[PDB]
């Protein structure tokens, strides 16, 4: 995490970014600097993807975890046919 | 980027019109057409051909901008009979001939009738089903790991105003009527899809009915030699996954095919982008086929197609028969702006909540997402909030779930083959068929000119390519629209030369002239739009 | 909010249209409030008199015949009087129309 | 395929769950595990004691 | 406020006018002196305004703080989107 | 053996043919579509039958 040293944005700027609910955006900016910049812009996403896929961190003491979709192998096939679940419950186990 | 090229026709087609063209004349009547003051009149022959005036050495395709030449006159095939021209072929006719066919067939129940049109008909649609379609892309794996959001989200729609969402695409009504129909939606709106989906069949069945088999020529079945909505070589004008132009490829095999996606000739299909290398500025010819679910993706395991060929049939027969005959041309198909959309679709507010404590339902207190706190200036429940919808913590959530599997970006995919073996003539070969369709693309249903919350032209813009998907008022959302483009683009259709033009289409200007300026019901409707699409190959 | 509940109050009291009055009013009703702040019943009708406002501009549309325009105006307008810019609106609200 | 059920064992001195919401009954996300009966009962949507 | 003294209507009269929820016009009067007059009128509306802006003071603890109403910049909208809240919500916080 | 109202190709929860195998006799219950659900079925045979 240090030293980066924080987005400011900047382009420098930081690559994750492991923020959550960020009234950083907007936010003020204000606006961008005297920087060239390409990208920036997918260093973001990807940035900000991962950072709510690590946000989720919790919420798996919720799970019920994720299963199989559709009807498919599962190795063995030969005592037991496959069948996948249509996730339309409510996964919260309490 | 589809958007350059965009730019580019519109500023050459400003001063690129000097006079109104002859194939938009549709509006006469029998005795104007007859009469020797029409200058058309000479160029009438034949009633399978369309005689016009082309450039001279010219080798189509050419280059953006078309290089001056002596006229001559040049011939092409009237694949429909349906495209012989509204004066000589009357509206009145048609709607006879369609009667005549749907006499014992299927009909749909007016109250289908009354939510589908009010949903076509709706201005103020929310856009969030406009990103969810382009986002989930038609993908099984894709679409039924949000199935708890999207059962969500289409009752809150259906119980506000009764109206029917998600009607759209091809790809969102069949998976519907597979996965949702047990019992999760309501009674009335899984009747309102599977009577969507029956009438399609029945259209089917209609096809299969009216032609003999056991003519097959060149390896070509007698459904595709007679008509054209069970034709492999013409193909729906929206892609979403590459099975239907390996079905061109494989079934056509000896009229001479080509295609082009974005410049060079040829497409790649490779599947299964994610964030490592999703690469939103890509400019080769590579096509995202999307993830399969009955087996592994690899590197050199070759794309296998996800449906079966019925599939592709009943894809045409939708988007050629019931989207037109209801629309009636206000419809417009159009590609999104997939770089300017993700980063918008990762900001969820959804709150942590303790262990051992029940998930909140109702929008009253501040545990819901959808709550006044949590309401943050540009989010995505903003977005969800400006529908009025109610939806849960992990129906939000299941979008990171989604997020592994991706699209780059639309492009413009044309197609061209020759005649077919039913009517291929050694001077009928060289009159090749030439049309376009947009891959990851969209339609919107009517287009709202007044709703301020969403800036224009943010993630859809306009391009067209068909003349039953022709829209005068979608091009308000493409950037740099002035008021004398609006008004050459209000008489004639704006089909972009690098997707085909009319008079080398296979539907061409007096179908739409047929959609648009006939006024009988829905389902005659529909089954003479079905009695138009028969060819005229002898 | 006052607006919603305001036409909310007037509609479940004598089933009668609030704000019918202004055209700079339907426009907004039918843009804003049609997501379903208001009961189903009230937007069908703000929808169906938008719904015949453009109807009976596409039957102006079918009735002239376009690319015959002379000096700078459009041949709707100069066949019709509804798409004639320079007649106006019997109220104005803004100044676009001048 | 028929002889995998997931019926809990359910406590003596207690009521039979009827509604799916409560961990006690059969279809409840608890105990709807892959490959069985269970998830073919969810799969259309048919609520049984 | 002090001092002018108080608005006893008269045509000084004072022109912030701090007080809330007067009964004092209607009210007695009883009625208006022997003045010229003519504002008076811009002078009490400008301050009748005022004094209920200023009478809003609370109610702020309620907010819930206003937002960009429609899609503007937000100085970068290079990385995001815009798009505002259409108020239809009830601000309260509790 | 059993007779089902209609065929449904397009549902991947259950795979193809597991349970059931098209097995047709009479002119009255023959059935186009119910042959993708036999192992090794192609293009051909398709369109003959």
């Amino acid at each position: 995490s240090n030293p980066t040293t924080f987005s400011v944005e900047a382009i420098a700027a930081y690559t994750p970014v492991a923020l959550i609910r960020l009234l950083n955006a907007s936010g003020p900016l204000q606006p961008g600097h005297r920087v060239d910049i390409a990208d920036a812009r997918s260093i973001y996403t990807v940035g900000a993807a991962a950072s709510a896929a690590r946000a989720r961190a919790n919420h798996n003491a919720n799970t019920i975890r994720r299963t199989a979709m559709f009807a498919e192998t599962d190795p063995m096939t030969w005592l037991r046919p496959t069948v996948g679940l249509r996730r339309t419950f409510n996964p919260r186990i309490i | 980027t589809l958007d350059v090229q965009m730019g580019r026709f519109m500023e050459t087609w400003a001063d690129m019109m000097p006079h109104h063209p002859h194939w938009v004349n549709e509006h006469l009547t029998i005795l104007q057409f007859i009469a020797p003051s029409n200058p058309r009149l000479r160029f009438e022959l034949n009633p399978a051909f369309d005689f016009f005036v082309a450039p001279g050495d010219v080798d189509l395709p050419g280059p953006q901008r078309p290089p001056e030449a002596m006229p001559t006159v040049n011939a092409t095939l009237r694949i429909i009979n349906g495209n012989i021209p509204v004066p000589l072929c009357p509206i009145s006719f048609r709607d006879c001939r369609g009667t005549q066919l749907g006499l014992g067939r299927h009909t749909m129940t007016p109250a289908t009738i009354k939510a589908v049109k009010d949903t076509f008909e709706d201005r103020a649609y929310p856009t969030i089903f406009y990103m969810l379609e382009a986002v989930i892309h038609g993908n099984e794996r894709n679409f039924c790991a949000l199935l708890r959001l999207l059962t969500q989200c289409i009752r809150g729609y259906w119980e506000q105003s009764h109206r029917v969402a998600f009607v759209n695409n091809f790809h969102m009504l069949m998976y519907i009527t597979t996965y949702l129909g047990n019992g999760e939606l309501p009674e009335v709106c899984i009747n309102i899809y599977r009577d969507l989906l029956q009438h399609v069949r029945a259209l089917r069945q209609t096809i299969t009915d009216f032609t003999i088999q056991g003519e097959g020529h060149n390896g070509e079945t007698s459904e595709a030699l007679n008509n054209i909505l069970t034709d492999d070589t013409f193909i729906a004008p929206i892609l979403w996954d590459c099975d239907a132009l390996i079905y061109r490829d494989e079934a056509a095999r000896d009229r001479l095919p080509a295609i082009r996606v974005s410049g060079r000739n040829g497409y790649q299909a490779l599947h299964f982008v994610d964030m490592a290398g999703h690469n939103f500025q890509r400019r080769d010819n590579v096509l995202i086929h999307g993830r399969p679910v009955r087996g592994d993706t690899g590197q050199a395991i070759p794309i296998t197609p996800h449906h079966d060929r019925e599939w592709g049939i009943l894809s045409k027969i939708y988007y050629y028969i019931v989207i037109p005959a209801f629309s009636r041309g206000s419809c417009c198909t159009m590609g999104v702006r997939y770089d300017r959309l993700y980063p918008a679709l990762q900001a969820v507010i959804v709150p942590e909540i303790p262990a051992d404590e029940e998930a909140p339902t109702t929008p009253e207190d501040p545990r819901h997402p959808l709550h006044a706190h949590q309401l943050v200036p540009n989010s995505l429940n903003v977005y969800f909030h400006n529908a009025h919808l109610t939806v849960d913590g992990d129906a939000l959530l299941t979008l990171q779930e989604l997020m592994g599997d991706m699209a780059e970006r639309t492009t413009a995919i044309l197609v061209s083959s020759a005649p077919d073996a039913g009517a291929a003539t050694a001077t009928t070969r060289n009159m090749r068929i030439y049309d376009g369709a947009l891959y990851h693309g969209l339609i919107m249903m009517a287009y709202q000119a007044y709703d301020e919350t969403i800036a224009t032209g943010t993630f859809f813009y306009p391009v067209p390519v068909n003349p039953l998907f022709a829209c005068p008022e979608h091009l308000a959302s493409l950037r740099g629209m002035t008021n004398a483009r609006r008004v050459l683009a209000k008489m004639v259709p704006p089909i972009p030369p690098f997707l085909g033009a009319n008079h080398h289409a296979t539907i061409r200007q007096p179908v739409a002239y047929h959609v648009t300026h006939s006024k009988s019901d829905f389902n005659t409707l529909t089954y003479s739009l079905l009695g138009g699409y028969f060819k005229f190959t002898p």
